[PDB]
RNA sequence: AAUUGGAUUCAACGCCGGGAACCUCACCGGGGGCGACGGCAGGAUGAAGGCCAGGCUGAAGGUCUUGCCGGACGCGCCGAGAGGAGGUGCAUGGCCGCCGUCAGCUCGUACCGUGAGGCGUCCACUUAAGUGUGGUAACGAGCGAGACCCGCGCCCCCAGUUGCCAGUC
RNA sequence: CCGAAACCCCCGGGCUACACGCGCGCUACAAUGGGCGGGACAAUGGGACCCGACCUCGAAAGGGGAAGGGAAUCCCCUAAACCCGCCCUCAGUUCGGAUCGCGGGCUGCAACUCGCCCGCGUGAAGCUGGAAUCCCUAGUACCCGCGUGUCAUCAUCGCGCGGCGAAUA
């Protein structure tokens, strides 16, 4: 295992999501945002930034 | 495929089930398997000196034997039947498995030989042989040969008439090979 | 009516003839015209094998026979007169094929 | 560390290494392919239950 | 670099190999990697599994930099497993070669000998044979070998969709 | 006995390296011959990602199409030795086929190491073999092809079939 993985930011009475949501499949799958190159999370797909 | 191959397929089917069931049903006292093959549910007839072990200790073994039969074959509803062997002492393969347990147990050679000889001659054996190839508890490769009455003759209408049972009786110092050749009256 | 072929083979001699004879006896008397039980070949199968697991010295070599024999029977009876005759016990170990044409 | 599975993953499309028996579990040792894949050594032990006949 | 190993006079050398380009494969070179079940300390404060992209790899997120998902438990050792075609066939079971498809080995009762044993199973004749014959202080029996089983010549019965200008309007 | 290892996964290489020695075999030193053509003959067997009719293209290896066949009923399939006529006229050759250049097919991811075939060119040793030594006694040896196993592919092997058909005992 690999701690720490608290990368979701916090508002005062809300939450917000740091990372990007994929545009190939639907919402529910986050992007390992490299800055130019997007890995996929569910399975493992070579995606480029849109 | 054709006529020729299928018969051999069937006979190969006999071996894979007769090999496993022997090794398990040494507690029962294994003597055969009358295998009736159908498109409805493969009907195996397991031969034991004693049916009360094969069933199990409360249904477990008969269900266990129903359950491994589904894995090997493509008949997923195989029945189990237990028929007694009518003379297990006329059957040699029973006496081989029965002798193997006794040598596993540690009882002396000529003693463990005498009883055996005596129980099957009482049963009705024109003649009997027990051979025990093995270490014989030293480290020289010598067999001991226990001999009464008639024996296997010449050719092949020799081996069909007689019975022959083989069993590896395991030890923890080595091994001992248990051969038991019975000649029934005929 | 429907001309049926019973094509019946067996791996051993004693098992195949008893069924062929019994099939020609029970069918004889009812609504059946029956052509006689014809013997085709033995496709004797030779497996020719090396005995010794060393493959060493002289090794004596087993000849193997598997002999499979095929009797054939034409019959003129119904599909119901067919099952009546297919009642029979049959040796283990005896393949009985049925083609149906008019 | 971390790595993905292995149970062998190379070509074995055909040859002897393609085969194994249904009694002693070998590649190079004999595999009689008539729908009776065993080694020559097993074959001898098994046959009288098969119904093969020694006689020539 | 490794030319995997074993086999060694008959009885090791077309042998284990009835199938070595990878596979096989056990050898070598290089890259990468699982260790059960218990004890011990750790846990979800997010994977033990997956993954772009370079940087590296003969290739493999494999490895690092780097950023991250799906849903939830596993190192390090310590006993001790699974695995090993890793050693010992002078520790073995099985099977097999050769001596030997040879012609021997035993038991009963009797008999002889203080006894180990003998006799019989020896001798004569005869056969591939303790095979058979005669003799004989022996008479018989089992295994072996023999017949027994399978295959080959000739004929016949049962059965013919293989068989043919056989005989034929 | 081994325990990131004598495990495990992988690619590549090695077993097919050679100055040499031997064993078991194939092919062979020609007129009882070679080409070419024609004609008369078998048997065991094996055949579903398998045998492949037949038709077509390709010089061919093979490719395209496609019947039948899970089998006395279809396919591999042609036997080979034979004989008759024709050309050729005993030389290291029209023997013999090693070695090398090239063109080309076929299987597999892939045949340089290390496959086989087809065509053209290339065209090596060998012209009957010392000492020594092996096998066998009749449908056998001697001789000729034929199939199968294992099996994509390495068969001058192993098992098995029929054709010609003796010497000496």
């Amino acid at each position: 295992m690999g701690q720490k993985w608290k990368l979701y930011e916090i508002k005062d009475g809300k939450v917000i999501r740091k990372n990007k949501f994929c545009p190939r499949c639907g919402p529910g799958v986050f992007m390992a945002d490299h800055g130019d190159r997007w890995a996929c999370g569910k399975c493992g797909y070579t995606e480029w930034k849109k | 495929m054709a006529i020729e191959r299928y018969f051999i397929r069937e006979a190969v089917r006999e071996m894979l089930i007769d090999e496993f069931l022997e090794k398990e049903l040494r507690r029962a006292g294994y003597g055969g398997l009358d295998i009736k093959k159908t498109p409805l549910g493969t009907k195996v007839i397991i031969f034991a000196a004693n049916p009360g072990y094969v069933i199990g200790r409360g249904g477990r073994r008969i269900r266990e034997l129903t359950r491994i039969l589904e894995k090997q074959f493509g008949l997923e509803n195989p029945q189990i039947e237990v028929e007694e062997i009518k003379n297990p002492y006329l059957n040699a393969k029973v006496q081989a498995v029965r002798l193997a347990q006794a040598l596993e147990r540690g009882i002396h050679f000529r003693r463990a030989a005498y009883a055996a000889l005596r129980a099957i001659m009482n049963n009705g054996a024109r003649g009997v042989e027990i051979r025990l190839s093995g270490k014989l508890t030293g480290e020289r490769a010598k067999s001991i040969r226990f001999y009464q009455g008639y024996l296997a003759k010449v050719g092949n209408p020799a081996e069909t008439l007689v019975s022959k049972g083989y069993a590896q009786a395991l030890l923890k110092l080595g091994v001992i090979g248990v051969k038991v050749a019975i000649m029934p009256p005929g | 009516m429907q001309k049926a072929r019973i094509k019946i083979a067996s791996t051993n001699v004693r098992s195949l003839d008893e069924v062929a004879n019994q099939i020609k006896q029970i069918a004889e008397r009812t609504g059946v015209r029956m052509s006689g039980p014809i013997p085709l070949p033995t496709k004797r199968i030779r497996i020719t094998t090396r005995k010794s697991p060393d493959g060493e010295g002289s090794a004596t070599f087993d000849r193997w026979e598997l002999r499979v024999h095929k009797r054939l029977i034409d019959i003129e009876a119904d599909e119901r007169a067919m099952r009546q005759i297919m009642r029979i016990r049959v040796p283990e170990d005896v393949t009985i094929e049925i083609e149906l044409i008019s | 560390m971390a790595k993905a599975d292995y149970n062998k993953r190379k070509p074995r499309k055909f040859g002897k290494g393609a085969r194994r028996c249904i009694r002693c579990g070998q590649y190079g040792p004999i595999i009689r392919i008539q729908g009776l894949m065993l080694c020559r050594h097993c074959f001898r032990e098994v046959a009288p239950k098969l119904g093969f006949r020694k006689y020539e």
